[PDB]
RNA sequence: GGUGACCACGGGUGACGGGGAAUCAGGGUUCGAUUCCGGAGAGGGAGCCUGAGAAACGGCUACCACAUCCAAGGAAGGCAGCAGGCGCGCAAAUUACCCACUCCCGACCCGGGGAGGUAGUGACGAAAAAUAACAAUACAGGACUCUUUCGAGGCCCUGUAAUUGGAAUGAGUCCACUUUAAAUCCUUUAACGAGGAUCCAUUGGAGGGCAAGUCUGGUGCCAGCAGCCGCGGUAAUUCCAGCUCCAAUAGCGUAUAUUAAAGUUGCUGCAGUUAAAAAGCUCGUAGUUGGAUCUUGGGAGCGGGCGUCCCCGCCCUCUCGGCGGGGCCCGAAGCGUUUACUUUGAAAAAAUUAGAGUGUUCAAAGCAGGCCCGAGCCGCCUGGAUACCGCAGCUAGGAAUAAUGGAAUAGGACCGCGGUUCUAUUUUGUUGGUUUUCGGAACUGAGGCCAUGAUUAAGAGGGACGGCCGGGGGCAUUCGUAUUGCGCCGCUAGAGGUGAAAUUCUUGGACCGGCGCAAGACGGACCAGAGCGAAAGCAUUUGCCAAGAAUGUUUUCAUUAAUCAAGAACGAAAGUCGGAGGUUCGAAGACGAUCAGAUACCGUCGUAGUUCCGACCAUAAACGAUGCCGACCGGCGAUGCGGCGGCGUUAUUCCCAUGACCCGCCGGGCAGCUUCCGGGAAACCAAAGUCUUUGGGUUCCGGGGGGAGUAUGGUUGCAAAGCUGAAACUUAAAGGAAUUGACGG
RNA sequence: AGAAGACGGUCGAACUUGACUAUCUAGAGGAAGUAAAAGUCGUAACAAGGUUUCCGUAGGUGAACCUGCGGAAGGAUCAUUA
């Protein structure tokens, strides 16, 4: 079930059980490695990397074919966001629904939805504290929201 | 539901501790409010003086005058009402007797159709009043 | 949350075994599901038992022979020791006669007998008889 | 600084703690003032002397409270020690004898001990056990028997009244003995001691529960009985008695505390639609609970018999191996985590509990006791076990389940080689000097190798991405007729309203019709067992702003999750305050009706309000009277959204898409029909199922009906009130669902 | 060797005032709730109970109750036709 949504969905993605690459993939270790590369160079998400990978150059699965996770790529060499990207939009949507509230300042839901979205940053900031993936004293501020996002 | 974990046992106890306020016999036994409101205050029996004789009616169903006494106890000194339980004994009681009294039997509750006693006389003037009743022995004249 | 595993495929297996199919499957398949099928199959209580090996946790098909009254679960898994094993007998046992109760010892997954039969004990993970 | 929702601090306790006691399926619930261990006190506090040991009280000092004698100048107190008193009470014994036993004290074989022993009172309680047995007559009864009912006796047990009818014993009188410090009691044993064996068994009952009378007299809703149902107003099976029966029995009744009963406190093991009950809704920290995944498989004779059953051996390393150089051998050091868990061992007072032995005359008990004596037996054989003793702590095994870790910007492991500070020791034995790099440890640079090092990606979750979707929300904008009022025009005496009326408006032109204007509301019909939203709730057009479910996904992170005390956001209507606006409707109010009355229902007005903005309030039958997350368990036809397929018809054009239908499939929804899935008290419910075959995780919450959502305290509010929340007392039913009847304007 | 006694310090009973905290209890009068029952007034709920009932809220009335607004069916409708 949605965390905070009254929703049971099943929409997700499905992996093949074949985890060998596809034959008729010709793209080599490292030129996928290097299409990453161009990619975030170009100001692009792990997400949307993968996304435009699997669309255009017909790859199945990165970590299939490089035998890691973008993440782990782009972590690797030293150009990935140190704000993880699940949590940068979290923080992205809660800025926007601030904004939106200071001209409508009627919206009881949009202050309800806002309180969801918090409660989303706060967990998830919870979680990479413990995984120090975040600074220990990292605090999330709807105040200084704005110059932490973009 | 009810937590089932290894390690809920602090809210399993408070809980039950909690809920146990919550029925009579428990509530009673434990507050002490039950305890100070007994004229006897928790004494099986408790002597008196008998301050009058006195008649009640029976309840609806029924149509009689139960034979009662006013009696005040030697101890604390609060006025009770208690029943004299046969045919002619109220005969035997008169105005300022040392008198034994007991529970009717349901425990504070009134019994029959008795409409608030709680109290039965057992013993006046020292002497049994079953033994008064059955002439084993009399009132010391 | 789905937060025990045996617990889903036990009653699973009871309600396929009540309704009166011939198999059941069983989503999320563990190692425990499989000890607790395997002592179960061995007393004869169920048949041949296969393992749909997803890359993922795999799933299970159960041949059910029809004669399994009951496969409840124990999900806080207490700690049985051997003075007090019989109280669980008499607890959950329909009999002195036939029925088990499955608990994990040091020794392995195995039904109360063969835990009394080597002298161990363990967490008690449920009964069938 | 320390301690706290893992409950500090404070309050209460009718709390000394424990060993233990009662009840006894299991689990538990109460009680432990009380003889054993530990503690505390000696009327309340306090301070001291001596002594090894005292903050001693049958030691002192002072004050406080009582209180003793006095010649009034003074003196002397501590029974919660044994007796015995007063008081208090429902509630508890003799101002007895003795160190003989168990021990203790002392300079001590000798003295002392109200410790303790003995006896007295003692129906607290526990064990044993009299109040009668036998024989033969009569009359029944028995499968009785003999002829097959008819009569008797070759048989068996009871019964009723009898010179029966003569045997046995105690309970008592009472000698001696015995015990004992002296006694007493008990055990022995002389002599008496039983035929209403009058040497006298009682306490409660006889409608049901619950064993036992439809007996007789009295009473007559009175007296009374009756724990609860109920009985009693004239032949009462229930009262008062007589008789007869029933129950237990030297014991039975009553009151009250407590336990089982009570699965009516529920961990085992209760409930929450309608009976009592799930917060209006959502977020959320404590708390609790958390997907799968890391050694499996194979072996050698010993082997539950390779006897393919398998006792089962499983086919860590390095240091002297203590039997500076022997293979005949097994000790010193650490764990290649930390725990939880389980098994074993150690240590765990006795009594009590269970339990071994033991004829105490049996038993409760107790820890004793048994064997031979042919009399020299000039003494032998034993026992005084064992189990259990939670939780915590200690020790050694096992490593399944559960938690926690290692190497990710490599400041990673191993193997060696460079790179720096001191230090055990030598003997370069005449001292002195020693090289002592002597051996090892101090900081470090360049390497080789590690298969170099990240489990998978949950029909878990979050996030990204794509197209859509929706009376979802806010802001602005737009339209609609209607209502009311007003301005001009036309003809008329009515209009309005009701069951009938009346109040009210009306030749001043009411109503009606027409053309216009203004105002503030409200968004019909389309509008549905349809959509959205966490609920409350949301419906004219268009635009803007963020938001969201579902579907699609071979995208990304990798457990980030579920429920949640405390806390927080929202929350119909009504209500409060401030400012605008007030069309309609309309609490209050007035009048007119109606009625016996009518403070109403009906009608005409009409205030607050109804509308908007802001600030409060936090309540509804806020309802599905029904927690959330997850798993599983029937069928069928629809419907909303998204997606995937397919005959065909349609839209246009020149083909495809793409829309409108048609036939299916998948997933998420609002629901519906049916079913002996199953459940339930049923109504009914595919959930209210998967429940005595009882345990997926986790919140809230109920405990007969009233009093009562009251009183009081606290807190919130401008108030109205909201949140939290008893007790005394009272009552035998109150309720739920179905059934039949009766009744219905 | 040494008694009374005195200074200072320290324990510190006891007393006075004050504060806080626990219980117990008196009280003119007021306002409830129970029980009794046979009283007066009316008939609010039960049938469409004669104005359907009930919930929240606000106002009003001898009394039960009436009325306004919003809601529920535990209703007197599981249904109303292109
Ligand atoms: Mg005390
Ligand atoms: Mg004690
Ligand atoms: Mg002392
Ligand atoms: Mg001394
Ligand atoms: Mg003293
Ligand atoms: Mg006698
Ligand atoms: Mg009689
Ligand atoms: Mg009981
Ligand atoms: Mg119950
Ligand atoms: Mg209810
Ligand atoms: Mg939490
Ligand atoms: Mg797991
Ligand atoms: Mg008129
Ligand atoms: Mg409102
Ligand atoms: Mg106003
Ligand atoms: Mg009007
Ligand atoms: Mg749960
Ligand atoms: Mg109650
Ligand atoms: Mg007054
Ligand atoms: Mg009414
Ligand atoms: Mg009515």
């Amino acid at each position: 079930g949605r965390m905070h949504a009254p929703g049971k969905g099943l929409s997700q993605s499905a992996l093949p059980y074949r985890r060998s690459v596809p034959t008729w993939l010709k793209l080599t270790s490292d030129d996928v490695k290097e299409q990453i590369y161009k990619l975030a160079k170009k100001g692009l998400t792990p997400s949307q990397i993968g996304v435009i990978l699997r669309d255009s150059h017909g790859v199945a699965q990165v970590r299939f074919v490089t035998g890691n996770k973008i993440l782990r790529i782009l972590k690797s060499k030293g150009l990935a966001p140190d704000l993880p990207e699940d949590l940068y939009h979290l923080i992205k949507k809660a800025v926007a629904v601030r904004k939106h509230l200071e001209r409508n300042r009627k919206d009881k839901d949009a202050k309800f939805r806002l309180i969801l979205i918090e409660s989303r940053i706060h967990r998830l900031a919870r979680y990479y504290k413990t995984k120090r993936v975040l600074p220990p004293n990292w605090k999330y501020e709807s105040s200084t929201a704005s110059a932490l996002v973009a | 539901g009810k937590c089932r974990g290894l390690r809920t046992a602090r809210k399993l106890r408070s809980h039950r501790r909690d809920q146990k306020w919550h029925d009579k016999q428990y509530k009673k036994a434990h507050l002490g409010t039950a305890l100070k409101a007994n004229p006897f205050g928790g004494a099986s029996h408790a002597k008196g003086i008998v301050l009058e004789k006195v008649g009640v009616e029976a309840k609806q169903p029924n149509s009689a005058i139960r034979k009662c006494v006013r009696v005040q106890l030697i101890k604390n000194g609060k006025k009770i009402t208690a029943f004299v339980p046969n045919d002619g004994c109220l005969n035997f009681i008169e105005e300022n007797d040392e008198v034994l009294v007991a529970g009717f039997g349901r425990k504070g509750h009134a019994v029959g159709d008795i409409p608030g006693v709680r109290f039965k006389v057992v013993k006046v003037a020292n002497v049994s009043l079953l033994a008064l009743y059955k002439g084993k022995k009399e009132r010391p004249r | 949350v789905r937060m025990n595993v045996l617990a889903d495929a036990l009653k699973s297996i009871n309600n396929a075994e009540k309704r009166g199919k011939r198999q059941v499957l069983i989503r999320p398949c563990s190692k425990v599901i499989v000890r607790f099928l395997t002592v179960m199959m061995k007393h004869g209580y169920i048949g041949e038992f296969e393992i749909i090996d997803d890359h993922r946790a795999g799933k299970i098909v159960v041949n059910l022979t029809g004669r399994l009254n009951k496969c409840g679960v124990i999900s806080p898994r207490f700690d049985v020791q051997l003075k007090d094993l019989e109280k669980w007998q008499n607890n959950l046992l329909p009999s002195r006669q036939f029925g088990f109760i499955v608990l994990t010892t040091s020794a392995g997954i195995m039904d109360h007998e063969e835990a009394r039969r080597k002298h161990t004990g363990g967490k008690i993970l449920g009964f069938f008889f």
